[PDB]
């Protein structure tokens, strides 16, 4: 009674809106194509009606335990706008596959979303990674939905939050995982749009 | 004539018509859903496009689909519809067929006599007539569109407005039948007892007769109709029972209803009255279960 | 646990899942062939869900199973038993071993050696070819003469 | 007339297979009674009976009251007489009560005197008991119930079935080999085996759960279809 | 087991687990079947 | 043009159900139904498939209807008995059969497919000479073991056949056995039923032909070939159904030198004690 | 300690689940003795003992001879103690015996403080007459046998399980609604549901067609290693 | 019960029955 899923799609697939009719979910595609993933997240938004917005990533499978493991702080703090989840990859990095070290070593993002954040996390400057989060729609409404200026809308709409007043909080346990890069040049690409990002929020 | 047939072999599958077996020979190409597959057949012009219907809700687009394909890669394809469990009524698969499908393969034939029957199409031109508006064909799916107890006057409408359709298959409307009760209960008690289920089934009182109207019902399976929309044990609240099943019948039949003179009519009972059961059985949601009742051995 | 068409049910171990396929390890390779069809018994907690499959691969123990075009209710099982479970990822960062700086600096000169050595196949600019085979020559050498 | 279930072992489906042959006799057209036997009284929740309803024949009986006013109208052409709910120091000492109960005996012959009834079922036990054998001996045909398995493959060559009694073969799987084995060898050996069978159907499963016969619950089912030939063949067979 | 697994590897003692993905299946078993509904309530 | 709604067919075919409309003729047996036929020209002629030996006569009755009679005629078969297999389903459409109804479907399906033919003409050619459909039901006629050359000779000679379906001439299958029993005990444990099933051993393997098995029904052929399930006997196995591969496997075992080919070859007790 | 496995109807598995624990449990090294209380005489042909054989304790003490000399030994850690065949006379008049066997509790009394056996595993009839009374009485600890089915679920709440007895479940099905919502109810109002269940194996049907237990006849089946499963908890729980 | 094992051994399928399972045999003789 108190989940509500929705496919949002920017190509316009007719398959995706088959399976969303088959297996009972909700779908939305824009006929205007503009902000990239921000602009369809606030077009979603312009529908949807629930007092949490949880972003999943295409390739990120939750848990079942997810929302209980989250929900809780939300009505803790009535400040709490924002909270993160670990990015894990079940698939092998362009390092592991390549180089023969899978289980061995640890991934190249796991240094970030196991002690980065979690240092954040005291500081009150846990940013939005994209998936695996948590928005309370009404902080999120004030601002004016999901930054469209720069390539990272989820660092930019945490700062945007953050400066609000509005808190943010980590929770370490990893809930959700997905699929690494599947080339060098993928990893080389997605680094480049994150710095292109962060040098542009400085 | 779409004169080039190069894909003639090539069959477009989706991969749910192959239940996990191998596909058969190179000329197998398998897909996900019915959207690829429709895709990669907007292209070819003479391959077997086999599509795998696992729900109802998936019928109107897989018609449009279908009604695509007919209409803009010509007569030499053959579009075959295999329907995996249950998704299917009568009318849907004249829907399917009336939009292009060659033929519709239940879910009660195995695998092998499925793939027998992929291969019994081929060689085959699609000759028949397809039409350029799909809202028609959407249309002829349901022509009566109100389900229930109607009046005398709009019962006979409704049916003859329905027998004078000429987009519907001819001698098979539906069945109308009358339906005598038992002498120990009336005709409203009778109504009290009967719920139909589908949008297309309509009921009305007159003249010590209950006649019902079942859209697209064959005469051979009107006992299971009857079981579905009655306490199961017909026969312990009718005594006979009369159908017409043919237009010409039914036609008939209508113009000896109207006849009926406006005080022999009925009206169903006030809901106050619905506070004693007719006999012992209790519809808990879409079923019919009797409920037990002392009684004294003689 | 693994059912068969005749109503024989053998237990196995799942050592890898996948989006439409598992690998499973018998003890002596009970009753299997590389075409049968067969129900696969997978638990989530005290629930027990039935997946239909098809033998892909059997070499001894180890045994490929591809799993058969499933209902949706069966995929959110699936989901639900192998990639949904809020036990794996936890339990993969927590497998994850130390860090130990020498062993680490091993391995990457390990590493190092083997990208020369893989260079020492392939050369955008013929020239460079000699001078990374030299390299890859005087290194293994070396390697063998620690 | 009377034909009386009896199963071989407990478990096969006397109770199921009795319900469903009395919903296809009165969908035949028959009048048919049908009396639980079993101390269990299991038959009743077939027929919608609520589990607080404890009265019975048997429950009558023993609290002096007449067993008349304890039947049960499904249909117009089906009445049931349940058993009743006994209590449980009733059913820890059976012999307190066993020879209690030799008046259902000229009961049933009234009944069956009476011509209301075309058929009367009865739901027998397994336990040796004195009433069981009574109404065994006023049966006028007897039908023994068994499954396709090793138990009773073993039980039909030491126990003695009533006289008269045909055998019924219920939860017969498919892809089987051991009981195609059986099932082979019984063709060839058995004599008082029925022509008719009944598969292993997930309606015979669920009939009970929902309260209703299997053919009221699924018509369209295996085992409803294979039930209604049972029907016919006591109908042509079993009818004098 | 998940959950039990989770509380063995990362504290979490007081986080009392609601699945109400076996409760929404229990209700929907109990609607479905008279006797179960019955015995239960 | 004229009979085009009119629906000739059998009495078996309705089970029971009335004439379903004006346009329905019920006949008795399938050759009055060819008589009225004859004179028919776009008419729906159900035949009706009680036993096995009635395919031939069928056939023979398919073949002259779609040859006198041209393509506007609709010839449906609808199976009321399990009495069919997939090579006389075969040879009733290539002689002139729009399409052969299973008996699994119940007869609303078969109403809705014979309304599927309506308004077809039958494209596909249909031989003049009916000789040569019939020996397409059973071109192999060698059952049992064979040695392993005799048995790669008569394989080859099926699959070089242009008179048989493409692919789907049969299954060509490499059964290797658990280590513990030799290949000899294996073909013990064989005992194919048809006539164009054929066995041989070599190389410690046993090589199974079926012929016109499908690969998915493949376990059902095993199953009854065998008398223990197939598992418990052998340990891998390999399978060739397509023309391309069958052929490159035989032409891969010819490559096996002889002597190592193959022939056939001419519980605990309690007691008693006193317990103490 | 002394174990008594008792089905809550017939048909439910407990004379197989009884050589396949006992199987078990003289596979784990323990000393088994294994006890046969059900006059039909089902448990004996388990361990290849011919049907001819109609020797047995109930009959030794029903012909004046000694019932010590009915045992069999089958391995050096599993000894048969079986019921002995009983004519159709005596079947049909079960009144005429029962009373006779009371002479068995003292004897097994004595074997348990013999300590020769380390398990005396009974398998018990539902009969609910003096002799199964009883020998339940006699036993530390006692299993409960039932399937996940209507009847069972029925069962259960109208009659009195053992005192201590825990549930096991038997010939758990695949795809089967039913079973799983029935399951699903007892895992939260069942509370003396064992963790362990027993599958519908193909093994448990053939081991007595070849007349072992299933241990022996399939040790790779999943019901022979649920068995060692259900073995190793009653070394763990029912020690003492 | 009426039980008819004369000319038992004259089929192969039931010859073979009885050879896997030592419980038909033993029956059957
Ligand atoms: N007017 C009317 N006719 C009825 C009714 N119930 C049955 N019929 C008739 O009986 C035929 C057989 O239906 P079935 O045996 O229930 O077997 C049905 C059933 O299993 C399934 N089916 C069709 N429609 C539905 C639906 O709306 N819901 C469900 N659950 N199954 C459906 O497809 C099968 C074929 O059904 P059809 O092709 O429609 O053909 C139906 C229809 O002509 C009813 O309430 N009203
Ligand atoms: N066994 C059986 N039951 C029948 C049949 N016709 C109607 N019913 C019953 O009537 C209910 C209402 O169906 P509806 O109003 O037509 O509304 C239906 C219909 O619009 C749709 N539907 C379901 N199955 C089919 C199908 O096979 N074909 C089509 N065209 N629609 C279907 O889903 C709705 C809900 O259906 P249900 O939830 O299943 O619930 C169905 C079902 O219990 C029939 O032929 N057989
Ligand atoms: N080479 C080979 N292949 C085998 C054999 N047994 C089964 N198959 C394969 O398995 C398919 C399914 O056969 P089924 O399930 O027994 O189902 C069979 C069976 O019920 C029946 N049938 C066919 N021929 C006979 C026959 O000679 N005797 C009997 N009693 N039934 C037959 O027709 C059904 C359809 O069979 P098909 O269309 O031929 O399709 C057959 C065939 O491709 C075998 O001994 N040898
Ligand atoms: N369950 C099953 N058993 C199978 C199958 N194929 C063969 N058999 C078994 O093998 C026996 C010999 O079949 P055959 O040598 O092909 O020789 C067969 C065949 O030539 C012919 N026949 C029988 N039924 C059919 C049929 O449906 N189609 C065709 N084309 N021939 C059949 O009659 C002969 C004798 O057959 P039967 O007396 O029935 O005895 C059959 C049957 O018991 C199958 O697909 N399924
Ligand atoms: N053919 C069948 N297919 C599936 N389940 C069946 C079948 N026959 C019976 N059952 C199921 O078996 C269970 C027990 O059957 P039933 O109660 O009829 O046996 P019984 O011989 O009366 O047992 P009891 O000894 O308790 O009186 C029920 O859950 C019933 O639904
Ligand atoms: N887990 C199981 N899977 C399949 N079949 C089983 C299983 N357990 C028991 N069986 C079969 O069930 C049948 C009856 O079970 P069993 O012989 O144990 O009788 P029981 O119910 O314990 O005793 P009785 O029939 O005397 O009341 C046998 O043929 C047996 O092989
Ligand atoms: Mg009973
Ligand atoms: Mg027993």
């Amino acid at each position: 009674d108190k989940l509500n899923i929705w496919i949002l799609d920017d190509g316009g697939r007719e398959e995706f809106r088959q399976f969303a009719q088959n297996v009972g979910v909700k779908y939305i595609a824009r006929t205007t194509h503009e902000h990239a993933k921000a602009g369809n997240i606030n077009n979603a938004l312009k529908y949807a009606k629930g007092e949490f917005v949880s972003i999943f990533d295409c390739d990120h499978v939750p848990t079942r335990s997810f929302l209980q493991m989250t929900m809780g702080w939300f009505l803790k703090e009535k400040q709490l706008a924002m909270m993160q989840t670990p990015h894990h990859f079940f698939s092998p990095d362009p390092f592991e596959r390549n180089l023969g070290r899978f289980r061995k070593t640890p991934n190249e993002g796991t240094l970030f979303y196991g002690l980065v954040q979690d240092g954040n996390d005291m500081w009150d400057a846990t940013f939005f990674c994209g998936s695996c989060a948590v928005i309370r729609r009404k902080p999120l409404d004030e601002i004016g939905g999901i930054a469209v200026e720069t390539v990272t809308e989820d660092a930019h709409t945490s700062l945007r939050l953050h400066r609000r007043g509005y808190t943010s909080a980590y929770m370490r346990i990893p809930q959700a995982a997905g699929l690494a890069t599947e080339s060098l040049s993928a990893h080389i690409g997605q680094r480049i749009r994150w710095a292109r990002g962060m040098v542009q929020i400085f | 004539e779409i004169q080039p047939r190069s894909d003639e072999k090539r069959i477009l599958s989706n991969v749910a018509v192959l239940e996990g077996a191998p596909p058969l020979s190179e000329h197998w190409q398998l897909f996900n859903n019915n959207e690829v597959l429709f895709n990669e057949a907007r292209t070819a012009q003479a391959a077997t496009v086999v599509f795998s219907l696992q729900q109802n809700a998936q019928i109107e687009p897989l018609a449009r689909s279908i009604h695509t394909l007919r209409r803009q890669r010509g007569s030499a394809m053959k579009i075959l519809v295999r329907e995996n469990t249950a998704s299917l009524r009568a009318t849907d698969e004249r829907l399917l067929l009336a939009c292009g499908a060659n033929m519709v393969i239940p879910w009660n034939a195995p695998l092998s006599r499925c793939l027998t029957m992929i291969e019994s199409v081929q060689g085959q031109k699609f000759s028949r007539y397809v039409p350029e508006d799909i809202t028609t064909l959407l249309s002829m799916t349901q022509p009566l569109k109100l389900r229930g107890f109607q009046k005398w006057d709009v019962f006979c409408n409704a049916v003859n407005n329905m027998m004078n359709n000429p987009l519907l298959p001819a001698h098979g409307k539906g069945v109308l039948v009358a339906l005598r009760p038992v002498p120990g209960i009336r005709v409203e008690q009778a109504l009290t007892l009967c719920r139909p289920n589908r949008t297309g089934d309509i009921m009305t009182i007159g003249g010590n007769r209950l006649v019902l109207f079942l859209s697209f019902c064959r005469i051979n399976d009107l006992d299971t109709a009857l079981n579905h929309i009655f306490p199961l044990p017909t026969g312990d609240i009718f005594s006979n029972r009369m159908v017409w099943f043919e237009d010409d019948q039914i036609s008939a039949e209508l113009v000896q209803m109207r006849l009926l003179a406006p005080e022999q009519w009925g009206m169903p009972l006030p809901l106050t009255q619905s506070s004693k059961p007719v006999i012992n059985a209790e519809h808990d949601g879409r079923h019919w279960r009797r409920i037990p009742e002392p009684m004294r051995l003689l | 646990a693994i059912a068969r068409e005749d109503g024989h049910l053998f237990s196995c171990t799942v050592q890898d899942f996948s989006d439409g396929g598992l690998g499973i390890k018998i003890n002596g390779q009970a009753q299997i062939l590389e075409g049968q069809k067969v129900n696969l018994l997978l638990k989530r907690g005290q629930q027990e869900y039935v997946f239909p499959t098809q033998v892909a691969r059997v070499m001894g123990n180890e045994v490929g199973l591809k799993l058969m075009p499933l209902t949706t209710q069966q995929h959110i099982d699936f989901v639900q038993c192998t990639f949904a479970r809020a036990d794996t990822w936890a339990l993969w960062q927590d497998s994850y071993p130390e860090d130990k700086p020498l062993e680490s600096l091993l391995d990457i000169l390990k590493l190092g050696f083997r990208g020369y050595r893989h260079l020492a196949e392939f050369a955008p600019s013929s020239v460079k070819g000699i001078f990374r085979v030299l390299t890859s020559l005087v290194s293994w050498v070396v390697s063998f003469i620690p | 007339a009377v034909l009386g279930l009896q199963g071989v072992r407990g478990g096969v489906g006397t109770t199921t297979i009795t319900a469903a042959l009395a919903w296809s006799l009165q969908m035949l057209g028959e009048n048919v009674l049908v009396v639980d036997a079993c101390p269990d009284n299991l038959l009743r929740l077939s027929f919608n009976v609520d589990f607080t309803h404890r009265q019975g024949w048997a429950r009558a009986m023993l609290d002096g009251q007449d067993w008349r006013d304890a039947g049960l109208r499904y249909t117009s052409q089906l009445d049931l007489l349940p058993f009743g709910q006994l209590s449980i120091e009733e059913q820890e000492n059976p012999q307190h009560w066993q020879t209690r109960l030799s008046d259902i005996c000229s009961g049933l012959q009234q009944l069956k005197a009476s011509g209301r009834y075309q058929w009367i079922l009865i739901d027998l036990p397994r336990d040796a008991s004195q009433i069981t054998h009574q109404l065994l001996s006023l049966c006028d045909h007897s039908l023994a119930i068994v499954n396709v398995d090793a138990n009773c493959h073993i039980r039909l060559h030491q126990q003695a079935l009533p006289d008269g009694a045909h055998i019924l073969i219920n939860n017969f799987r498919i892809g089987s080999q051991v009981q195609d084995d059986i099932y082979q060898l019984w063709l060839q050996s058995q004599r008082r085996l029925l022509p008719m069978l009944i598969h292993r159907d997930e309606a015979m499963a669920e009939c009970l759960a929902a309260k209703q016969p299997v053919g009221e619950y699924r018509s369209d089912a295996l085992a409803a279809e294979e039930i209604l030939t049972l029907a016919n063949w006591c109908l042509l067979n079993y009818s004098g | 087991n998940d959950i039990v697994a989770l509380k063995q590897a990362f504290s979490l003692p007081d986080i009392d687990y609601a699945d109400i993905s076996q409760r929404e299946q229990l209700a929907a078993a109990l609607k479905r079947w008279p006797l179960l509904a019955e015995f239960a309530q």
